């Protein structure tokens, strides 16, 4: 007998202060008992388990479905703590790719002796007239918390030297499988696969699929990758769970499939738009498309498009018309925002995803003028940055809709504005006075201070020329306008934006309230 | 040569922290470096029985890649283990990297499991390479605390030779203050370095910035409105600020560009305000127990302002930063260098790092800050999403 290379066990402890699980054995039928007796008998013959005595207080429940089912949930709760899927678009094209799934994975790796005492289970005897049969595991049990970690660690440990000895091949390892690949000749590749199988066999690991590979919702073909076909459930009544599943499926489809919109359906989990959206989604899922694999010798490119309503879409590719992958970005929840910020966030996201998948940052093609971005980042109070990028013109283009002056405008009328409201009666007033004598006060029902100050500014914008200076005492309004939203949840703010867009020059000054500063009248709106 | 027992806080478990994605070149550098460190027994591979993980990335101080470990979580979870106030009063201070010594001291066997880290793989094609430290890791707060005695015994003759020199130690860095001349300072630093082999900051050129008001022959309405706003702001800081006579000028409705002549009461009031602002701030103390807060504002054109305080409107220090090195086109690089400088100054003055409030979105900073970061330590930070009105008041 050629001696099998020994696998060194991983020391395992329970959680501190806890003891091993003790659970009464469930009553079972006679057939179940016989089946379990036979199974445990042949398993004991193979050396996966061993028979124990009364000295072990710990008991793990067991069922039969044959096939044995040991429930270690309690042991899992009392066992200690132990230490992302690969993305197809990140894979590199190889002339040959072989899959090797090791059988009897967990049962091929030994268990730490000092922990075997806790994996003890008992087979109920017939009619309960004799003591149940006692057993304990000698290898990694199926369903035990610590099995996969120890298994994969052992696997890596055994795999290191072969990988070191063969730089001309690439080996991936997910969980219980090995994915080998090379640009060698078919015979040489198959031979090296045989060698690997021999090397694994030395340590006592048994190994045996051909393209296309059905793996983790993906379909892997030699020259390309895609997703397994998406099935959108059709029912006249859509429940919350149905919408969650539909959102999950559409998100999963959105990686390869460009233009997938999920805003409405996700908004319903807090219309004609939603129906047309899902119909367009069924329109996109009509003719399937394939993604390609990654070539390190060519530049990595990500192009972004504004999809409207806080939605963005991006394509990652190296050559035109051939995508590596795609995706989308929904804007974060906020009261105010502009296109440039959302674009920046989207870029950040794509960047992180890229570094995860390809280990590098791609060059960006963005729908924004260099000048626009320049103005933005130079005048924006926050610090902001984007990596290397160039402007591609594919409307809608991201632009700055209005810009506030840094200095007061000469020849421009000066609108001193103010607004106030009564807290309990919700009654208020808003208006302005100017240096040319122009005044206005408007009374308002159902409002607050902020709304009346905003309203005052809006009034100043409505009744003024192409160039205007505006004085306000509101830190709130100035706070909103200094954030430069191009869109807002509040209709008033949107109207003010609409006013600013029409303006040529606008200077927005601020003064402290109730300091007796002339032209600033809190007295008109207090009545 | 012998391991001193190290434990954790009363009921705090070891750090489990997600390793963030690394670029390919950094992963390569870390692989090479950690291979070399594995050959020298500095670190050793571990199994799945170790749940704990601490983040790790790669920097450049020199074209050689350096290994940086984010020991923040471990430091705050590590159990609690004499600031030379004459260090900030010195003419010059030079910082040295004495981390290379830390790897000569063995680490307590029971604590190593907490210093576990993972070199990540691209696209998750293989499991990450996990290591644990066998010696004292750089970036851990316990390392200088443990090496403190040895460092004392090493630096004893140099300190006894010329006691015009202050010596402080923080993390992997060794601060040396003196009153000498830059050339003699560099020769002294060379002699100190070769003194450590056998075994450029100017603190006096910083101050606490006063609040200044404009001096003008003629004032526009806008000028006076800004003045009144600024003085009103300053009223929160200083007791005797009054603006009623200046606001008295603004009375009526006038164009922003119209020139308004100052009265005698207005000029007097303004002068009184100047005299008040020339004084320091009343009752400003440092509390070693409380936390240091650093606020930074972007002024544009490479200009950045900052304030270190503990209580609102009670600044322990204020400063500016306009230093331009290759950062002209990049805001985030600028902010990173600024945060570093501020943290260093804070280390010199109080012997500890402050908590920052960065004028940046979390996502941007979190994505890019590790590219420009040359410092062996790391501070804590939070993000201010609302624009401060007080920006130009510090300009
Ligand atoms: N079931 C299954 C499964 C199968 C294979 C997986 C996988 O192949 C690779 C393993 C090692 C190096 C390169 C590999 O692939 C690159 C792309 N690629 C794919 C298929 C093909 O036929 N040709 C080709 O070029 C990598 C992986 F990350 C997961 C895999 C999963
Ligand atoms: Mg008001």
């Amino acid at each position: 007998m050629v001696p099998i290379s020994p696998i060194e066990t991983v020391p395992v402890k329970l959680k501190p202060g806890m003891d091993g699980p003790k659970v009464k054995q469930w009553p079972l039928t006679e057939e179940k008992i016989k089946a379990l007796v036979e199974i445990c008998t042949e398993m004991e013959k193979e050396g996966k388990i061993s028979k124990i005595g009364p000295e072990n207080p710990y008991n793990t429940p067991v069922f039969a479905i044959w096939r044995k089912l040991v429930d270690f949930r309690e042991l899992n709760k009392r066992t200690q703590d132990f230490w992302g899927i690969p993305h197809p678009a990140g894979l590199k094209k190889n002339k040959s790719v072989t899959v090797l799934d090791v059988g009897d994975a967990y049962f091929s790796v030994p268990l730490d002796e000092d922990f075997r005492k806790y994996t003890a289970f008992t087979i109920p005897s017939i009619n309960n007239e004799t003591p149940g049969i006692r057993y304990q595991y000698n290898v990694l049990p199926q369903g035990w918390k610590g099995s996969p970690a120890i298994f994969q660690s052992s696997m890596t440990k055994i795999l290191e030297p072969f990988a070191a000895q063969n730089p001309d091949i690439v080996i991936c390892q997910y969980m219980d499988d090995l994915y080998v690949g090379s640009d060698l000749e078919i015979g040489q590749h198959r031979t090296k696969i045989e060698e690997l199988r021999q090397h694994l066999l030395r340590w006592g690991l048994t190994t045996p699929k051909e393209p296309p590979f059905l793996w983790m919702g993906y379909e892997l073909h030699p020259d390309k990758w895609t997703v397994q076909p998406i099935v959108l459930p059709e029912k006249d009544s859509w429940t919350v769970n149905d919408i969650q599943k539909l959102v999950g499926k559409l998100n999963w489809a959105s990686q390869i499939y460009p233009g997938i919109k999920v805003r409405q359906l996700s908004k319903l989990l807090r219309t004609e738009e939603a129906e047309l959206e899902l119909a367009e989604n069924r329109e996109i899922l009509k003719e399937p498309v394939h993604g390609v694999y990654y070539d390190p010798s060519k530049d990595l490119i990500a192009e972004i498009q504004k999809q409207g309503q806080g939605q963005w879409t991006y394509q990652i590719y190296q050559e035109p018309f051939k995508n590596l992958k795609t995706g989308k970005y929904a804007r974060m929840r906020g009261a105010h925002t502009n296109d440039v910020k959302q674009l920046t966030e989207a870029v950040q996201k794509i960047t992180t995803e890229s570094i995860v998948i390809w280990g590098k940052t791609p060059k960006f093609k963005l729908p924004i003028q260099k000048e626009t971005w320049e103005t933005w980042w130079t005048e924006y109070w926050q610090a902001t940055w984007i990596p290397e990028w160039e402007f591609v013109n594919t409307p809608p283009l991201v632009k700055l809709w209005y810009q506030l002056e840094k200095e007061p405008i000469v020849g421009a009328e000066t609108f001193y504005v103010d607004g106030a409201a009564n807290r309990e009666t919700k009654l208020g007033k808003a208006g302005y006075v100017t240096n040319k004598g122009r005044q206005k006060v408007v009374p308002l029902t159902n409002t607050t201070n902020q709304k009346t100050e905003l309203q005052a500014i809006y009034l100043a914008l409505q009744d003024s020329g192409l160039e205007v200076n505006i004085v306000t005492d509101s830190q709130y309004a100035l706070g909103i306008i200094q954030a430069q939203p191009d869109k807002s949840e509040s209709e008033l703010v949107n109207q003010i934006i609409e006013q600013l867009i029409k303006k040529e020059k606008v200077y927005l000054a601020w003064v402290p309230a109730h300091k007796g500063i002339g032209g600033n009248e809190q007295v008109d709106k207090l009545v | 040569i012998e391991t001193v027992p190290v434990k954790l806080k009363p009921g705090m478990d070891g750090p489990k922290v997600k390793q963030w994605p690394l670029t390919e070149e950094k992963i390569k550098a870390l692989v090479e470096i950690c291979t070399e460190m594995e050959k020298e027994g500095k670190i050793s591979k571990i199994g799945p029985e170790n749940p704990y993980n601490t983040p790790v990335f790669a920097i450049k101080k020199s074209t050689k890649w350096r290994k940086l470990v984010d020991f923040r979580e471990l430091n705050k979870r590590t159990q609690d283990f004499p600031h030379p106030a004459g260090l900030k009063k010195k003419k010059s201070v030079t910082v040295l990297d004495v981390g290379d010594a830390y790897f000569s001291v063995p680490l307590d066997e029971d604590f190593r499991k907490y210093t576990a880290f993972t070199i990540p793989s691209i696209n998750n094609e293989t499991p990450g390479i996990r290591y644990q430290y066998n010696v004292l890791p750089q970036g851990w707060k316990g390392s200088p605390a443990i090496f403190q005695s040895s460092m004392t015994k090493i630096l004893e003759p140099f300190k006894k030779q010329n006691p015009d020199i202050v010596i402080y130690q923080y993390m992997d860095d060794l601060y040396v203050g003196s009153d000498l001349e830059i050339g003699q300072h560099r020769t002294k630093i060379e002699e100190l370095r070769q003194h450590l082999l056998r075994w450029e900051l100017h603190p006096d050129k910083w101050t606490v910035q006063p609040i200044v008001l404009p001096e003008k022959d003629s004032w526009t309405v806008n000028d006076i409105q800004k003045l009144v706003g600024k003085l009103n702001w300053a009223s929160q800081i200083y007791p005797g600020i009054k603006v009623r006579q200046l606001s008295k000028l603004l009375r009526g409705t006038k164009a922003l560009t119209e020139v308004i002549p100052l009265t005698e009461e207005a000029e007097l009031e303004l002068a009184e305000n100047r005299e008040i602002l020339k004084e320091p701030v009343h009752g400003v103390y440092y509390d070693p127990s409380k936390d240091l807060i650093a606020e930074i504002q972007k002024q544009g054109q490479g200009q950045w302002t900052y304030q270190i305080y503990q209580e609102p409107f009670k600044n322990l220090k204020t400063g500016k930063y306009a230093r331009m090195r290759g950062a002209h086109t990049n805001d985030v690089k600028q902010l990173t260098e600024a945060v570093q400088k501020i943290t260093t100054e804070s280390i010199v003055i109080w012997g500890k790092t402050p908590k920052f409030k960065l004028p940046i979105q979390k996502e941007t900073w979190e994505t890019w800050w590790t590219e420009y970061w040359q410092a062996t330590w790391i501070p804590e930070w939070e993000f201010v999403n609302t624009p401060p009105l007080v920006k130009l008041w510090y300009q």
